[PDB]
């Protein structure tokens, strides 16, 4: 035979001994607070109020401003007579170049 | 169902044995493709290349990458 | 490495220039942490005799946060020492040999040309 | 980062002091009330990085890995209080801080403004995760799988030690922010090659790479749920938030470097897919489409263009979310019939409605769908590839097609069918069960409302 | 402008109330079916005024309402396109699921999950008009995909049955490969001229749009069934009846045909495209309403009927007249 | 489930052929 | 699953719906602010540079 | 509102309604129920809402970046300059990719307005936005997602040193 | 206190919180001198940022 061993235990059953079972717990009341705490902490307070938050962010990465500042650029330029955007970022001036 | 399922998985190494058939096998379906794809992808960014720095692939409107 | 500094005045723990330095504050981060790892023994010393972790031994905890401290404090002194000196005696170098470390010209972007690598 | 730093450490005291019935709902609290905090992370500019410190930094890569990382802690709490319920209290505990350590290591790793503290907390993720694989796992290949886990992995990233204490030595710094303005063009040479080779297999193990992947269909199967929702979620995605980081250094030498293991996902992105249509654990499919998943990332990170940045790092957050909430569901079914095989309980849907609903939308999600940011970081990824080669798209698209048949025949095979007549344990849904899949989908679904928060530092 | 736009987004806006209403449920309903069948016929008689006062002047539009998402140069926002297409397209498809939902509400009577099969179906209008009143590439592609799902959750409908969901993996199969074809298109338009936006593909007007075009041909023979690319469509009368009859004869197969109708100013400049369109309908045309000449099931002759008919349209796309092609996807 | 129920490694000596059939559940003659 | 969407309409109104009841009460009675251009001399504190008043909110409070 | 100069429209001129048939048309029945059901209550509300914001009126600010030094008088490895030269170029990064957006606008709002006759009618539009395209792609194309002011300016003198070396073969 | 256990993550975050603002003061160092920013101080004011 074999040595000495606990047989393999049953799996159990959370709504046998309770009904009302939220899978939690095994204790109904520890079962209910984990349940509430879950939901509360978890979905009225991190999903709502960050959904909230994010939809709320003073404007994530400059954009709205990169916007506004180019409505100012544009109108800038479209009196001048100016190009709208130069091919150069920098001014060929401030460019030494290696000669030839 | 579970001795199909540990013929599927876990019995497939200690029955392995390292032959002609399974080298030529695993260095044709393995190696195989990527050599091909290599040399397809190579080939074509060699020739996109060499479109573009002679100014000839019409990049005109391509400003997203 | 540096041997023969501490050669002249062998075996000081803390020699005397180093009451030019300021010692480490009693607040520290790391002394802090060498009381942590006092705590933390007192907590395997309770675990390993099978105690109460937590309650048992309070004047056995103490000593050894105060134990742990109380060493960290003047390995906290020889170690700021140390870098003090390795400091010292860098710069000292570098002013007695001027031939070996020359002002470098730092040059503007608009003069330094680097190649350009396009992704694409 | 100390305001997310010590709070995970004040974890371990609220979990070592509560009472024997409470330490599950206080973590759990708690934890929450931390993920509420990591919204903080988003004070994001669009020129600058948000630098706390000299040691903590985060831009807008870090920041949805962090709030991924400190969301992933309480969905594995809710995940790992079922099957450890019989547990031994001091091991739960011991469980718990192990999850804790692991977010606490997570945390500045992906905050670590110097590359060799993110190597040390980088590899700091590993006995955590080894000591939850090969203790709470169930089954005897737990240890071998433990090994594997730990030995690609160190193996890999033995050589990035050498390498980054070279950059320590040659630039004066390891700072990111220094490594910025002080990087340096790295010609073609063989020391740059090897160089090149040592800052990025690490990753390449990771993420995992094909080929370099067989240490995940053990590790992500012969662990609990929790280590696979934290392995699936975040530990694969510390090797594309350190190849983003790394490839700084490396240019422009990777663009010639890269054209290997670009060949070894966009094949291996096709095998892996291929592999999810003939598997029969369904745990190991769901760890193969992670493979297939993550190689579309490592060719993203690879081309290093724009839009391949900002797909790769969507596409790391939808596969998060998406992945583990595909191991939650597996682990719904394994908790009811004590097996790993797909083809054992079918027609789950006459049966448990709501949670075929919960499969229908993690594999419509898992298939990109639009407008969920899987598709947005698949997408984006399709365009920038088009870009890199206009033969690409084949690959792509045949993928887009496997991708899909898996997805569904994980749905029809396990949802759908005649229901196994022998089977007769497979209760109803516990709201816990339920609660974890809306707290996995819905972020991800709302996350289509707002995609720019997780597009990266380029967007 | 202040009416023709509102009652554009009333129209859609109404179609998407019924499903918050079925999302936010509590009891078993007093008709639900009722409520979405009055829902959809309020939203046809919505639609008829854009309708009538589009044939009053000619009065076409854009709703670019919400913006979304700026990837640095790509503005993607939420964007109407009120045509012609959208006027003549959403009134017949509202008008149509009228009628198919009335039938529904008898064929579907003893169907104990019957509200489900009306919240599939509504969701199934609402990304067909998703689609056909998208403004560019990716919108486009959600009611793309969205009609895709739809028929997969509306072919397998009794899912116990094996073979409803092999025709349903079918029908997802060929539409993804078509699928690979459109995401080529949209990753072609992006490169080569940074845009998905229908106004600025069709003022750019290219001249090397053979890869698009192929693209978009590819995914019209995935979506409308074509040939190579039409078995799926006598697979899918594995469905219901209501199923089988609004999105596999009249709304959901003609999206291809639509979709390149929508790309006629690149199709009338393409001789190729024209040729390759004017082949696959004739050779779809042919062998389907071949295929139909001895079969017995009748939903299988009247899905080869439509598949015919489908075959038809891309013949009259191929011809250049893309006008009589959606003339006849209405009729 | 135990080890000899599991699948196994090639048979060649005609009792190990027919100890896989009895594992199977299949006759000798049809393994 | 009745219960538990039960549960979940319940616990996502009961912060829902005071968040939605507020955001309104203050784009109607406090009010989104109007573009100005600075004054001389002025220096705008990082909050005065947003334009939503919850934006403000968390542009001084947190950020 | 907005600007009318950086978003501009020509004038609408839409006919007078010249009725040839007996027959009422139901748009003009719909336009009054339509002004009359909604646009009055609508107009109330929002008149509503205008004085609870005129009742309490506070002012937001577009911010103004100074311009610091650029990257090439810059020093070489000198990181509190060249970062400041770099938050710079990647603010003028970001502001060249909405300048680029606005012209894209103009273009589709152009083309829909037009209608029929959006090829002819829409040339200057297409002019101007391929000139700002042509720019957009000369400054930060090909850069890569590690894009710096240094590679924009090495991406710079490359296409200068070819325009130099053109310009100086053709005399 | 009968819910001593419910303070240890919320303190632990504000004295956390606490010292990341006390480690602004050590990296104070171009505070109001950058060439972006650097302006005269207003009155009643003796720093730009705290
Ligand atoms: C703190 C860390 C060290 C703690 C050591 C002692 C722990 C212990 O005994 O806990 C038990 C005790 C509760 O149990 P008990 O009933 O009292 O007695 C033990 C039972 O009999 C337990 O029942 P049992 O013994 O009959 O059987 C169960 C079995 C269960 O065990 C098993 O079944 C076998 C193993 C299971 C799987 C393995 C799990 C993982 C274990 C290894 C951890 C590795 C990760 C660590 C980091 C990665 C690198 C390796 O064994 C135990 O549970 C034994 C107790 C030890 C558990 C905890 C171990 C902690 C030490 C190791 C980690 C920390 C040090 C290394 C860190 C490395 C680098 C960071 O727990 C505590 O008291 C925890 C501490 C709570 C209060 C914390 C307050 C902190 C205050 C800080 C500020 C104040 C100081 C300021 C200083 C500065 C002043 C200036
Ligand atoms: C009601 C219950 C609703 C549900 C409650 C529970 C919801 C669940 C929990 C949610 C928890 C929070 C989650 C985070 C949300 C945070 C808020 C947020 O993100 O807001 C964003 C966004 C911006 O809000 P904001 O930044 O605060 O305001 C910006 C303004 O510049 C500044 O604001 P302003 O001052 O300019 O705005 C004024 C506005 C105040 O603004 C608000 O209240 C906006 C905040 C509402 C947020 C609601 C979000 C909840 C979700 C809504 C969507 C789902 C609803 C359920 C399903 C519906 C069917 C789909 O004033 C009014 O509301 C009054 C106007 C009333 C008009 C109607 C009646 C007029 C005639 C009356 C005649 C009778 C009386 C005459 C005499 C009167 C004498 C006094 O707000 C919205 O998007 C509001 C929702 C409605 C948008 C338009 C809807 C139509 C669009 C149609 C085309 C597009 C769709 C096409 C689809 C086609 C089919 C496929
Ligand atoms: C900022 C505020 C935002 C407010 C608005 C919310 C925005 C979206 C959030 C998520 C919405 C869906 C949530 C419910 C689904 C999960 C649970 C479920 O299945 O319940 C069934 C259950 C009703 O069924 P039942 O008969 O009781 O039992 C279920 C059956 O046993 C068996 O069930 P079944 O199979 O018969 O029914 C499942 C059916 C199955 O149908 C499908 O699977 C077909 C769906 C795909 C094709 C159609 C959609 C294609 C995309 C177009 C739509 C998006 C763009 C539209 C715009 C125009 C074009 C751009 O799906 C539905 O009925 C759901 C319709 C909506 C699906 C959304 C797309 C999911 C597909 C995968 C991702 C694709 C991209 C997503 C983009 C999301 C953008 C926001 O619904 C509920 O009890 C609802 C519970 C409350 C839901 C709250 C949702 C918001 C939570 C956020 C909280 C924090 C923020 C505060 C806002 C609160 C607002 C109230
Ligand atoms: C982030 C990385 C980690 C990921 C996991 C994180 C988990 C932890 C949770 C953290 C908090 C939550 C994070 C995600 C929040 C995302 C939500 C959010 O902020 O959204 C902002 C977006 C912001 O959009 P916006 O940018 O236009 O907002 C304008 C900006 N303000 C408000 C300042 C003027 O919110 C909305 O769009 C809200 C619009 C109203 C509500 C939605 C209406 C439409 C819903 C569908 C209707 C039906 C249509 C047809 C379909 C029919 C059915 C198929
Ligand atoms: C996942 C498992 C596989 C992991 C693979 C990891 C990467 C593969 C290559 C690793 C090579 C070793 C680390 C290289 C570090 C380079 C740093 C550096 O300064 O390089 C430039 C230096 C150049 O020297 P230098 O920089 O001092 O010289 C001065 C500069 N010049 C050249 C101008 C004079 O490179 C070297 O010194 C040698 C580099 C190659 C080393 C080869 C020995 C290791 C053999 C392969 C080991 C592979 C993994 C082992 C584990 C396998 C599984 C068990
Ligand atoms: C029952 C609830 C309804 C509301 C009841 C209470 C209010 C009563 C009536 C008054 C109306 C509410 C006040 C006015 C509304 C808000 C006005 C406003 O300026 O809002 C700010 C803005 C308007 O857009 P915006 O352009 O000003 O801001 C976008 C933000 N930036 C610029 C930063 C990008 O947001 C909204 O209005 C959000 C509404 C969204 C509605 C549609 C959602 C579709 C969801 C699909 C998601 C995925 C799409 C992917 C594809 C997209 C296309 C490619
Ligand atoms: C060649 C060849 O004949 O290899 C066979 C050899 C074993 O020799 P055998 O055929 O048994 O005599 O087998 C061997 O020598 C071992 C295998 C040879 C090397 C194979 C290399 C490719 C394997 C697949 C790699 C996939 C990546
Ligand atoms: C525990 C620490 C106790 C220290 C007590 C004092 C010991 C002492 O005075 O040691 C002298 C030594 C410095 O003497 P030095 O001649 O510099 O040593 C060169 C060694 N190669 O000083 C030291 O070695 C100090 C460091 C001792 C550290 C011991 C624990 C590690
Ligand atoms: C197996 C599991 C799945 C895979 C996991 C990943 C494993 C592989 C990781 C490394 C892949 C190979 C190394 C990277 C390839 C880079 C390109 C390359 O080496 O091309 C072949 C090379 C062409 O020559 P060239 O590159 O010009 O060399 C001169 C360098 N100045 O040709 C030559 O120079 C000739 C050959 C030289 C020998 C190279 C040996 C070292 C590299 C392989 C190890």
């Amino acid at each position: 035979l074999r040595w000495q061993e606990d047989p393999e235990p049953e799996d159990e059953n959370l709504y046998e001994k309770n009904p009302d079972s939220h899978g939690y717990d095994k204790d109904p009341a520890v079962d209910v607070w984990n349940m509430r705490v879950v939901f509360f902490f978890g979905f009225s307070i991190v999903l709502v109020l960050g959904s909230t938050f994010v939809a709320y962010l003073p404007d994530y990465r400059m954009q709205e401003w990169a916007r506004r500042e180019a409505e100012r650029l544009v109108k800038y330029r479209e009196a001048h007579g100016l190009p709208l955007m130069e091919s150069n970022c920098f001014d060929p001036s401030k460019i030494q170049l290696p000669e030839d | 169902l579970i001795r199909w399922t540990c013929a599927r998985s876990a019995n497939v190494y200690p029955n392995f044995r390292p032959n002609t058939k399974t080298s030529l096998l695993g260095a044709l379906f393995g190696i195989g493709p990527l050599i091909f794809w290599y040399y397809v992808f190579k080939t074509d960014r060699d020739r996109k290349e060499k479109l573009i720095q002679e100014g000839k692939l019409d990049r005109t409107f391509n400003i997203s990458y | 490495m540096m041997t023969g500094r501490q050669a002249r005045a062998p075996l000081q723990f803390l020699p005397d220039e180093a009451r030019s330095l300021p010692p480490p504050k009693l607040t520290d981060p790391r002394l802090a942490y060498i009381g942590f790892l006092g705590y933390c023994s007192g907590l395997i010393d309770n675990a390993i005799r099978r105690r109460p972790v937590l309650s048992a031994g309070l004047h056995r905890q103490f000593l050894y946060i105060t134990s742990f401290v109380f060493v960290g404090y003047y390995l906290l002194k020889r170690q700021d020492y140390m870098y003090a000196v390795r400091d010292h005696d860098m710069f000292s170098y570098i002013k007695s040999h001027p031939e070996d470390f020359p002002e470098k010209d730092k040059k503007t972007y608009r003069e330094v040309f680097e190649e350009f690598h396009p992704v694409r | 980062m100390l305001k997310y730093i010590i709070p995970t450490m004040m974890l371990m005291p609220l979990t070592w002091l509560s009472k024997n019935s409470m330490i599950w709902i206080n973590t759990t609290l708690h934890s929450l009330l931390i993920s509420l905090t990591s919204l903080l992370l988003l004070n994001q500019f669009g020129d600058n990085s948000l630098n706390f410190s000299l040691t903590f930094f985060s831009d807008s890569l870090s920041t949805p890995l962090l709030i991924l990382t400190m969301w992933l802690l309480p969905l594995m709490l809710m995940a790992s209080q079922h099957h450890l319920s019989k547990e031994n209290l001091a091991r739960k505990k011991l469980f718990i801080s192990m999850l804790i350590l692991l977010q606490l290591f997570l945390i500045m790793t992906f905050t670590a403004t110097e590359l060799i503290f993110f190597y040390i907390m980088f590899e700091a993720t590993l006995v955590p995760t080894l000591i939850i694989i090969t203790r709470w796992g169930n089954q005897t290949e737990r240890l071998n799988a433990g090994l594997y886990f730990l030995f690609y992995t160190l193996a890999g990233s033995l050589p990035l030690l050498v390498a980054l204490i070279y950059i320590q030595n040659t630039m004066g710094s390891l700072n990111f922010l220094i490594l910025q303005y002080w990087v340096q063009p790295m010609p073609n040479s063989w020391s740059n090659t090897f160089m090149w080779l040592a800052c990025m297999m690490a990753f390449m193990v990771k993420m995992p790479l094909y080929g370099l992947h067989l240490w995940l269909p053990k590790a992500h199967v012969e662990a609990p749920i929790a280590g696979s929702m934290v392995l699936a979620a975040i530990l694969l995605k510390l090797g594309g938030y350190g190849m983003m980081r790394i490839t700084l250094l490396l240019n422009p030498i990777t663009d010639f470097m890269a054209y290997p293991f670009i060949m070894l996902s966009l094949w291996g992105m096709i095998m892996t897919s291929s592999i999810c249509l003939r598997q029969t654990d369904l745990k190991s499919l769901i760890a193969y489409s992670s493979v297939s998943h993550m190689a579309l990332v490592i060719v993203a990170i690879l081309i290093q263009t724009p839009w391949s940045y900002m797909g790769a790092t969507a596409l790391m957050i939808a596969h998060g979310l998406t992945s583990s909430m595909l191991f939650c569901l597996a682990n719904s079914n394994y908790e009811r019939v004590h097996s790993r095989t797909m083809i054992l309980a079918r027609g789950l849907q006459t049966l448990l409605p709501l949670m075929a609903a919960w499969w229908l939308l993690a594999s419509l999600t898992n298939l990109a769908l639009p407008p969920s940011i899987n598709l947005i970081g698949e997408l984006f990824v399709v365009m920038s590839t088009f870009s890199w080669s206009n033969i690409t798209i084949i690959l792509m698209g045949l993928n887009m097609v496997i991708t899909a048949l898996y997805s569904l025949y994980m749905l029809i095979t396990t949802q759908r069918g005649k229901h196994t007549h022998h089977i007769n344990n497979i209760l109803p849904s516990f709201t816990r069960e339920n609660a974890l899949m809306s707290l996995h989908m819905l972020p991800l679904l709302l996350l289509s409302l707002n995609p720019k928060i997780i597009l990266g530092p380029l967007y | 402008m202040n009416l023709f736009s509102s009652l554009t987004l009333v129209t859609l806006i109404l179609l998407t109330m019924p499903i918050a209403a079925i999302n936010f449920n509590t009891h078993k309903f007093t008709n639900y079916p009722l409520y979405v069948k009055t829902t959809i016929s309020c939203a046809f008689i919505t639609s008829m005024i854009p309708t009538m006062m589009f044939i009053h002047t000619g009065q076409e539009m854009i709703i670019s309402n919400w913006h979304w998402l700026t990837i640095q140069t790509l503005k993607l926002s939420l964007s109407f396109k009120m045509d012609f297409f959208s006027m003549m397209f959403v009134p017949v498809a509202l008008f149509v699921t009228w009628s198919i939902m009335e039938f529904s509400m008898w064929y579907m009577h003893s169907d104990p999950n019957i509200n489900q099969f009306f919240k599939y179906l509504l969701l199934f209008l609402i990304t067909m008009l998703i689609l056909v009143t998208a403004n560019n590439l990716f919108q486009l592609f959600i009611g793309w995909e969205g009609v895709g799902i739809m028929s997969f959750l509306l072919i397998g409908w009794w899912y116990g049955r094996t073979d409803a969901n092999t025709a349903a993996l079918q029908a997802i199969l060929y539409n993804r490969i078509g699928d690979i074809g459109f995401i080529l298109a949209m990753a072609w338009f992006l490169i080569n001229l940074n845009t998905w936006d229908l106004q600025q593909i069709f003022m750019l007007n290219p001249n090397d749009s053979n890869l698009p075009l192929m693209g978009l041909i590819l995914a019209a023979t995935g979506k409308s069934a074509q040939f190579g690319l039409h078995p799926w469509l006598p697979s899918a009368m594995e469905g219901p009846t209501p199923v089988s009859a609004l999105l596999h004869s009249s709304t959901m197969v003609v999206a291809g045909i639509f979709l390149l109708i929508r790309f006629y100013p690149l199709t009338e400049n393409n001789k190729f495209g024209q040729s390759i369109m004017l082949c696959l309908g004739a050779m779809t045309t042919l062998f389907t309403a071949m295929c139909a000449l001895t079969q017995n099931d009748i939903k299988k002759i009247i899905a080869f009927s439509t598949s015919s008919q489908l075959g038809l349209m891309m013949v009259t796309i191929g011809i250049n007249q893309p006008h009589l092609a959606f003339l006849h996807i209405c009729t | 489930i135990t080890k000899d129920m599991l699948p196994g490694p090639y048979p060649k000596t005609p009792e190990e052929r027919a100890a896989a059939a009895k594992k199977y559940n299949m006759r000798v003659e049809d393994y | 699953d009745k219960r538990f969407l039960k549960l979940l309409r319940f616990y996502i109104l009961l912060t829902g719906i005071p968040v939605v009841i507020g955001i309104t009460l203050i784009n109607v009675f406090i009010g989104e602010a109007e573009l100005a251009e600075i004054p001389e001399g002025y220096v705008p504190e990082h909050w005065e540079y947003f334009k939503h008043p919850i934006s403000r909110w968390i542009a001084r409070t947190f950020f | 509102s907005w600007d009318k100069d950086v978003y501009p429209e020509p004038p609408r001129r839409t006919p007078a309604p010249s009725p040839q048939t007996s027959l009422p048309n139901p748009i003009t029945y719909l336009t009054k129920a339509f002004d009359l059901l909604v646009d009055r209550p609508v107009t109330l509300v929002r008149e509503f809402i205008e004085r609870q914001h005129a009742k309490n009126k506070y002012y937001y600010y577009h911010r103004e970046f100074r311009r610091v030094p650029d990257i090439t008088e810059c020093h070489e490895k000198d990181v509190l300059c060249m970062f400041e030269a770099e938050m710079q170029w990647k603010r003028d990064y970001k502001v060249d990719q909405e300048i680029v957006n606005i012209i894209q606008e103009r273009l589709k709002a152009c083309q829909q307005r037009e209608g029929e006759s959006h090829r002819q009618n829409c040339a200057k539009e297409l002019q101007q936005f391929t000139q700002v395209v042509k720019a957009y792609q000369d400054r930060y194309h090909d850069l890569g997602a590690h894009y710096s002011a240094r590679k924009c300016l090495a991406k710079q003198k490359q296409r200068m040193l070819a325009e130099r070396k053109a310009t100086k073969e053709a005399a | 206190r009968d819910h001593w256990i419910h303070v240890l993550v919320p303190v632990g975050f504000v004295f956390g919180y606490y010292l990341d603002r006390k480690n602004d003061e050590k990296l104070a160092a171009f505070r109001n001198k950058s060439l972006l920013y650097k302006r005269e101080l207003k009155p009643q004011e003796e720093v730009t940022w705290k």
